[PDB]
């Protein structure tokens, strides 16, 4: 994927975390497991939405045929007639088909980069305090207690 | 102690297509083609098509004696006819302009039948006597319902000179026909006069019609032919007829009555006993999907018809194996 | 000590779209759509557009006596006709291939009218009494211009045996006509014998016209009907006539000059008084937007015509709040 | 964003930077102030120009309606002939609105893109000597004089 | 020590475009259109295309005498008309429905050409005599082959009554015309009665041809005209004429075999003994690309025709300067 | 381009590397050489030339102009049938330009992705070890046997 994180630098999803698209999986003396981050995954599902529906939208205006007879000695409007109707369904064809294909590319890459920049968020706060296994996973300087509140916090130090 | 940036999977088996790549299994899909109908043709929105079963919309409005089941028909939503109708026509010919009519049908949903030129309102002619072997009706020699075949009476075939206004509010669709006869003996038998005419006036139309005479094939055991033409009669309009045989003089026409979009299709099918609010010539469709692949021709609230056999958007990421 | 990297905002209010996401606010952005005409039919790069006011193709070109403004007409740019225009066909009928003629005025800008059949050139005919009460002229009774109504001198319609070669270098419209009367009674006051015809013929057209007789409504109190019809003569070529009656004949006929493209647009809109460099049926266009909303129906140097209701592109950032 | 720089780790866009698109608020003893990035600026505004000039060429190529008329008795091909020239019009308007949509979207990535990279070409020479704040913002271990200029410069340690 | 990550240039020169920028140059690139023919007419797949020369279809069909080249002709693969060929309807006039007629021949691959009425099978009437300086063969005044001008014989012409049944299994295409001369003296001089007709059955067809008299230009020589119209007779079915003269009567039908797909493309070129498997008005096409951009009207394996001048994909990176 | 690798942050790519499209410059007293790095060349190659495949498939559905001719009376469906072939090439025309526009730069930027991502996962493994130059290249701390073959291993420390 274009931005490394998804299937990346980090290997796999969760099957633990079916709380959100994205978030933490936290492991220290008192424990551990999954809670997802809530911001980043209702910013990616109002995305997606307004992105189908945008998708849909955009596909009511479409062509509509309209059946049409010609007698015995009109064969070429008949004909004319029918290649119209097959042409602008061939256009709209390719048009949902094409659009499918490029808008679900762009889908991919978007959790992909939601996932870097929630890594990221991450890397930029433990900046020195732990070290950046290279796997998706940061490991403590010091022992961190359930001080893990505070990285999935916004706020520590 | 560890903390770790990571993301959803789940036992999703659903495959999406990319530009770069197939089948690519993902967490969350949504699948917006409509694949199924149900095979039937069902009533549009509660209101029932007229299926002309084993008639032609030219039987139907002609008034074929084997299509008495469209005498007198109620509002339609849409009507059907077959690929091959077998009760068209049934003393052979043409009518006229034929295509452009049933086009006008497409935004017609009620027509209700009226007497214009009563049966028994000819004098001077034989009015009982059009009949004929290619229109049979329960096993006696019968002819189209709403035209009348004139003939002479007592060997004379005087010049015949009839108007019909239109009083009513609404369109009057008005049929009528003329005959070609085989030989100059056919046109004696019946009519007497050896050269013909019909003419038809209006505001609009200036028709005159002459018989045509051919040795030809017995098409349904019949070598004569009728020929068939309508108009579109105007309020406050009058029709004017003046001939002297060959004659098919309209006894009923049609007033367009709440006319509203509809279509001819095309379907094999018969009547299912359904409801729908989208209907198609191989079935009707029940769905939200914005679209559907089923067939080109529907009318009601419709999903737009594609050409794909798949069509399906990502929504969640990636699932991992 | 601090050093920061950043991005513009500004105090923009200009939103544009995307399809993840409606109404981002946008430091810039560049509306490409033309939303705006001036509601006016303008003179086209200085050409003026032949405006018919009440008047149709077929009036202007017979020559309607209502249609006087147009008897003498500048190269044009484009024409104006309404959508229902009265002064049309006074004397009811046909114009035979209208449309098609129509669409050759399309490929035409400027009409040079001159005679062929000069009225006073019929010896054996009465040529000044061809007029009727559905062409008024200044309160008289009047007939289209272009076309002389003729008829029997002292009771005899002799066949008239007609020639006009085109020895001009232009292309020539000419036109002419049949007039079908309502009775017998009427084709004998006028043309005293009993079957007609005119027959026409060209280089190509192999044409024989007979009169249709029929009892028909009066449409503007005329019960008889005027058919036009017509032919372009090719240079050089030699058109023919021949007839015993019913016939209007050609008085004068257009040179094609200056054949340029053209249109004729439907507005009920009236000359505006001004230039344009773009015109449209609703009003005239000025402009550098890529694309316009306006009308479909376009002529000149414009934009593309699209069913938006906005474009606008994203040009700078997103403008934080 | 995709590039997680504008309205992503960078907060928001500044007032204050009437300059250009992108570049600097710098902050020290002798003061503070913006300066634009004058490189990635025109960069920047080459590719929207391009674009926006390549996004009208190639809908000038575009059907054009033209009228025709049909007599009482072709309502058939006036149908046809009504029907195509709606489709062209319908086929032409989803291909410009949905251009301007999928366009739109990677103007906004673009900057968002710039951003970042011109992020990155700072981060890349400031490595040990500044604290990487979180903000968009390096802070300095040793006091920098209008040094800045140098930071600016591509030429800076 | 050091490592670096990096990627590829290399000295190539090839560019591609983008949205945001124009001719960036890239490592490797794929061009898709085809932009080369060979500029000649080919055989498709071996098969030969009927090349007709200076003959139009009229010209080959009815059997123009100049037209000998296609008297008779094997299966075709497509047919080759020029813009404007000289060779076409020799003595003047119309053929009814010509374009109706090209239409179907581009679903046909095969003619083979018999005889349904022979020449020698006129008793009653002159059948050598239907000749004209129009149509001229080795110097000497001749016809069309494939129809018969029928004139009197010893001064009388007895009504025909001639049928024809299709005993074959493929259907018909069936030609004949009709004469119209200038005058009544020409009427009488070949048929001698004043009025005639020519009528024309089959299970479909009712047609009743009437001359038209006009004096006319002089179109190669002649002022009178031949108006050729055609029916495909189907299988079983009886074709019926009845005339007393202008009638011209078919001596030879084409028996459509081996219809399959093909077209007549417009070409001033001339066979080029080539073989391909896709043909272009303009030249041959050997290519695998997915689109070309010759000329829209291909007939074969071909690849999509666009308007381009250049289409070409990036595959490697942008090479570095 | 939007990864800022390419042209970017490593100036220009290099005549010396025939081998594949992304790897290794590696240099130390050994001497110095150029190897590709096999798996992102790889699946670079996949992903294009899928890519070209679906383009050149989406895009044999399409108008097919069939040749009709019409007497001297029919100038109205004579233009008609001109239009409507003539739309149809412009639709088409219109697709494929505008769709080769578009997956040209997708595939720029993807090449500009598969440098950034393979430069991340080497700067993801020497985190300290080596100095992060600012270039593409990273500088050792301690001297680097042909451990070179480590670090491009994904098995270095
Ligand atoms: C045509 O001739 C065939 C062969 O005898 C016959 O079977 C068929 O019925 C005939 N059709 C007509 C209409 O005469
Ligand atoms: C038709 O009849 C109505 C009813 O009397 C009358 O008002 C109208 O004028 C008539 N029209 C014609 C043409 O006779
Ligand atoms: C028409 O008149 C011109 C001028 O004399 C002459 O040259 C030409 O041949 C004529 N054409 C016919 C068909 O009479």
């Amino acid at each position: 994927g274009l931005f490394g994180a998804i299937a990346g630098f980090i290997e796999g999803g969760w099957q633990g975390m079916v709380d959100g698209w994205y978030g933490y999986h936290h492991s220290n003396e008192q424990g551990s497991g999954y809670a997802a981050d809530k911001e980043s995954t209702q910013k990616a599902i109002d995305g997606v939405t307004n992105k189908v529906n945008s998708i849909i939208d955009k596909m009511n205006t479409q062509f509509e045929a309209v059946g049409r007879e010609f007698n015995n000695l009109e064969r070429r409007i008949e004909n004319l007639n029918k290649k119209m109707e097959d042409g602008f369904l061939d256009v709209w064809t390719y048009n949902a088909e094409l659009l499918v294909l490029m808008e679900n590319e762009r889908t991919l890459d978007f959790h992909d980069s939601n996932v870097k920049n929630l890594y990221d968020k991450v890397r930029l706060q433990l900046r020195d305090n732990a070290k950046e296994l290279g796997n998706g996973c940061f490991e403590f300087y010091h022992k961190c207690d359930n001080c893990m509140e505070s990285v999935r916090n916004g706020t520590y130090d | 102690d560890q903390i770790c940036i990571g993301y959803h999977a789940n036992n999703s088996t659903e495959q999406v297509d990319t530009i770069m790549e197939k089948n690519v299994t993902v967490t969350h899909a949504q699948d917006i083609l409509e694949k199924k109908h149900n095979g039937k043709l069902c009533d549009l929105d509660g209101v029932k098509p007229l299926i002309l079963r084993d008639c032609s919309v030219a039987g139907w409005l002609l008034g074929n004696p084997m299509c008495d089941e469209f005498i007198n028909v109620p509002e339609w939503s849409y009507i059907v006819e077959k690929a091959n109708p077998v009760n068209d026509l049934c003393y052979p010919g043409d009518f006229n302009d034929y295509e452009e009519l049933k086009h006008l049908l497409s935004r017609i949903n009620h027509f209700e039948k009226i007497q214009i030129i009563p049966k028994s309102s000819w004098s001077s002619h034989e009015a009982s006597l059009g009949v004929s072997s290619a229109c049979p009706y329960q096993g006696k020699s019968s002819f189209f319902r709403n035209v009348v075949w004139l003939i002479k009476k007592n060997s004379t075939y005087p010049t015949i000179k009839r108007s019909y206004n239109n009083t009513n509010q609404e369109d009057l669709l008005v049929l009528w026909g003329i005959h070609h006869p085989n030989d100059a003996a056919d046109q004696t038998k019946l009519y007497q006069n050896p050269t013909t005419y019909i003419s038809v006036g209006t505001s609009t139309l200036n028709q005159r019609l002459v018989p045509r005479i051919a040795t030809r094939s017995k098409v349904n055991g019949q070598s004569g032919r009728m020929e068939f033409f309508w108009t579109i009669l105007k309020p406050n309009d009058a029709i004017n007829f003046e001939s002297n045989g060959n004659f098919i003089a309209p006894e009923y026409a049609y007033k367009i009555v709440k006319k509203g979009d509809s279509t001819i299709m095309k379907s094999e099918l018969e009547y299912g006993n359904c409801n729908t609010k989208c209907q198609t010539p191989m079935g009707a469709i029940n769905s939200s999907m914005p679209f559907h692949n089923i067939h080109p021709l529907t009318i009601g609230e419709c999903p737009k018809y594609v050409k794909s056999n798949r069509l399906v958007l990502a929504t969640g990421l990636r699932n991992s194996p």
